[PDB]
């Protein structure tokens, strides 16, 4: 517990440095802001263009020509500006659809990761998933996935079953492992050897069915207790 | 503008020609996308090479060999 | 079968519309910055395609290699591992997939950019993922790769769907034979009907049709005198040649704009499909999923991804 | 339900865990084997 607390404390404190190390960490939000800002700037800049007309300024259009002839120039300018506005609106609609998809993904991530455990792999950051913490962002949400990743692995010789008086034995929850001289039962995701028989083994069939099997003593602590009554 | 038109350092790729970038046959990660599995990076000069995919890790395997961790580490991954 | 990325493309506005004729080109700048927006949109679409491919296929920070000797001889994986005899590194199922997809050409103002990840490296990524899911099981996607015998991994996977380990080990021969038969049969089922891979032929053919429609619009005069600016420049006087060339410019610009919008919609759909495919990969091959019908009919055991000409295929 | 040795699993020493409490865990073996001394 103390080691887990120390690791968690030393891990969260590293998030600030990682985020503040480079300005490229927050790219997914700066890009979202910048695309809209630059699209709006381009739409504003499109206003001061001739679009094939004599002039881009309305006042000059009215002053230079009479209304019967300036009507054509006004129509040209209006059609061009309407086309520019329409293309801006279409771009904004597509970007809004993309942002809606991203927001639905963020809502799903919140409702799954933040409010409970999630067994979906890689959906909660690299490795196995523990509780998660969200953080507010200017134009989005930033998560913190507290993951559990194993490390410092060592290999043992295994076998699916253990022979005992012509009776196959299988692990109730775990995998048989051996350090070269003795066999033990351990949880699959953490090395923690134990004795075999007491509770973590169940019997099915005989030894001739499975392919690769090994013999070992299956010692129930029940029997020594019985010998105490002798 | 045409000062960068020396043919002595022209490297030909599968996605256009390259000027002024040294070509090396070694393998590294993806630094600057170019195209057709070619990436350029900084060594003094600029090196353009062929893309590589991590480091080879041949996991030893056998019909009776298993590996289980004996320790853990907790990590926080931002998103 | 899921599409992952359409072909990258980019068009030069001035080259496509104005034919590099000088005066007609300088007349285009009066219309504004319409040229820049389309180029930026196409560049964004291409980089999105590249990002989709990288996100779907580059799911591992290391590359793995299958053991030289197949010690899991119960199950037979020769039909999905990279065959070394062929000059290409694609697996036999991958090779069958590649030869089953057929029709993207250069033109006056249109080009095609090659993807960052070539086909060989995509196949290498898929081989690495397959070797990881075969040797190290489901734990190579979470942390360091942990070797584990394949029958024991199958025993775990059976234990994860409500049936104990007794079923597999007592019936290893039957399970291996059935798995080999099914892996042999899927190849024949895929090769039997050409329309099986329709989900990729559809996107390829429809992108090609859109490009051809964009090119074919040159011939249309849009009510002008002719479809070639040379005739207008060398025949008509400038006072009305300007009006005619402006009408032609408007028509061609509108055609290019509608093509750009259609490509944007297609890229949005392909991005959604690629995100779904990446989620499916990360939940199927790199682990076990309790989501029913998300990984094929029946309870899910494993998944073997394979490359495709413009996407990824899954063997659940 | 009563804390019995068939309901809980035991692994480790008392000192390492922080926050334990002293208590007695029932054993279904003791009264069945006592009737057959
Ligand atoms: C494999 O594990 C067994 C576990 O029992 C080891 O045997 C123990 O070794 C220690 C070493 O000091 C002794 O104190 C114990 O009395 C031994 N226990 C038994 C039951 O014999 C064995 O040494 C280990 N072997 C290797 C190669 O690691
Ligand atoms: C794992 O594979 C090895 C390699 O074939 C097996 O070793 C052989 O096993 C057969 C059958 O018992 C023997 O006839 C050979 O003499 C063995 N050769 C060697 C070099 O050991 C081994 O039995 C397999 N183990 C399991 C559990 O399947
Ligand atoms: C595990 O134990 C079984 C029996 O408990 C062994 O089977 C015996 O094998 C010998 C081979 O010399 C035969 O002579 C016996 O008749 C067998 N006994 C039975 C009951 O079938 C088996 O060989 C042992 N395996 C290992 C690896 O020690
Ligand atoms: C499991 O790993 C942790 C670190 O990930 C080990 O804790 C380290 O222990 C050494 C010596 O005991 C210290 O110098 C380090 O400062 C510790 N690290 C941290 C982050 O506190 C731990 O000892 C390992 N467990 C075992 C059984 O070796
Ligand atoms: C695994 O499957 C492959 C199929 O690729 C088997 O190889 C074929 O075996 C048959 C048996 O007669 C031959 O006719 C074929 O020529 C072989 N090659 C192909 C491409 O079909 C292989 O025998 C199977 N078993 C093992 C252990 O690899
Ligand atoms: C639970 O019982 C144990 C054993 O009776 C207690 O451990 C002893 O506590 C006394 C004080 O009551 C100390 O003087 C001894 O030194 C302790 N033994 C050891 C080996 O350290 C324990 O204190 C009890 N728990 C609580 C909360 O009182
Ligand atoms: C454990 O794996 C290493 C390679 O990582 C190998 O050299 C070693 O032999 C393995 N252990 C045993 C007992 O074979
Ligand atoms: C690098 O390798 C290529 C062939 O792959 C070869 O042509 C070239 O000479 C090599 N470069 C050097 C500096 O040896
Ligand atoms: C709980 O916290 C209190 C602080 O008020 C402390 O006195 C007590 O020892 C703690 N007990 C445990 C089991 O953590």
């Amino acid at each position: 517990q103390k080691l887990i607390a120390n690791q968690f404390n030393s891990a969260i404190g590293k998030i600030q440095d990682s985020l503040s190390s480079t300005p490229s960490a927050l790219g997914k939000l700066q890009d979202v802001v910048n695309q809209n800002a630059q699209a709006l700037n381009t739409l504003v800049k499109q206003l001061s263009s001739n679009f094939g007309a004599i002039s881009s300024v309305l006042n000059d259009i009215l002053s230079r020509l009479d209304p019967p002839e300036a009507e054509v120039q006004i129509d040209r300018l209006i059609t061009g500006r309407l086309q520019s506005l329409q293309t801006y609106v279409t771009q904004q609609l597509i970007r809004a659809a993309e942002i809606r998809a991203s927001a639905n993904l963020a809502a799903t991530k919140m409702s799954e990761c933040v409010l409970g455990q999630s067994k979906r792999v890689d959906f909660c950051g690299k490795g196995y998933h523990l509780m998660s913490f969200p953080q507010s962002a200017p134009h989005g949400v930033v998560f913190l996935h507290v993951t559990y990743v194993p490390a410092q692995e060592k290999n043992f010789t295994t076998a699916p079953a253990i022979c005992h008086d012509g009776k196959a034995h299988f692990p109730r929850e775990g995998v048989f492992v051996s350090n070269g001289t003795h066999w033990f039962v351990t949880q699959r995701n953490f090395y923690e050897p134990q004795i075999i028989t007491t509770d973590n083994t169940f019997v099915s069939g005989n030894c001739d069915v499975v392919i690769g099997i090994v013999n070992n003593t299956v010692y129930d602590p029940l029997q020594p207790e019985l010998d105490s009554f002798k | 503008w045409r000062v960068y038109s020396t043919g002595s350092n022209v490297f030909q790729t599968r996605a256009g020609c390259l000027i002024g970038a040294e070509h090396v046959n070694n393998s590294y990660e993806c630094d600057i996308p170019i195209g057709a599995g070619i990436c350029a990076s900084y060594q003094q000069s600029i090196i353009a090479y062929t893309m590589s995919l991590g480091a080879e890790n041949s996991v030893a395997y056998s019909n009776n060999s298993i590996a289980i961790p004996t320790n853990f580490t907790i990590s926080v991954t931002t998103e | 079968i899921l599409p992952v990325s359409m072909t990258k493309t980019s068009v030069d506005c001035t080259m496509y519309i104005c034919g590099d004729s000088t005066e007609c080109s300088n007349l285009l700048l009066q219309y504004g910055s319409f040229c820049t927006q389309l180029n930026r949109a196409l560049t964004g679409i291409a980089v999105e395609q590249d990002k989709n491919t990288q996100e779907v296929f580059a799911q591992v920070k290391q590359i793995y290699k299958t053991p030289p000797i197949k010690d899991f001889g119960g199950f037979n994986f020769s039909q999905i591992l990279p065959d070394p005899s062929k000059p290409s590194k694609r697996s036999p199922i991958e090779d069958l997939l590649f030869n089953k997809v057929t029709l993207a050409q250069k033109f006056n103002g249109l080009t095609v950019l090659p993807p960052l990840l070539t086909d060989e490296m995509i196949a290498q990524y898929t081989s690495a993922l397959l070797a990881g899911t075969i040797t190290s099981g489901w734990t190579f996607g979470a942390g360091p790769a942990l070797q584990i015998p394949f029958p024991m991994q199958m025993a775990y996977r059976f234990n994860g769907i409500g049936v104990t380990q007794n079923v597999l080990y007592e019936n290893q021969k039957l399970i291996a034979n059935q798995f080999n038969s099914a892996i042999g049969k899927i190849q024949d089922s895929l090769s039997s009907t050409p329309s099986a891979l329709g989900k990729l032929q559809d996107v390829v053919n429809q992108n090609a049709q859109a490009l051809n429609t964009l090119v074919k619009q040159l011939s249309s005069n849009f009510g002008a005198i002719s479809s070639v600016l040379n005739d207008i420049l060398s025949r008509l006087d400038p006072p009305e040649a300007e009006v005619q060339i402006d009408r032609l410019i408007t028509g061609r610009l509108q055609s290019l704009q509608t093509y750009v919008t259609q490509q944007l919609i297609r890229a949005a759909e392909i991005r959604a499909s690629a995100n779904l495919a990446a989620t499916k990969m990360s939940e199927c091959v790199l682990g076990q999923s309790k989501r029913v019908d998300f990984c094929g009919k029946g309870y899910h055991l494993m998944s073997f991804p394979q490359s495709a000409p413009h996407g990824v295929v899954f063997l659940h």
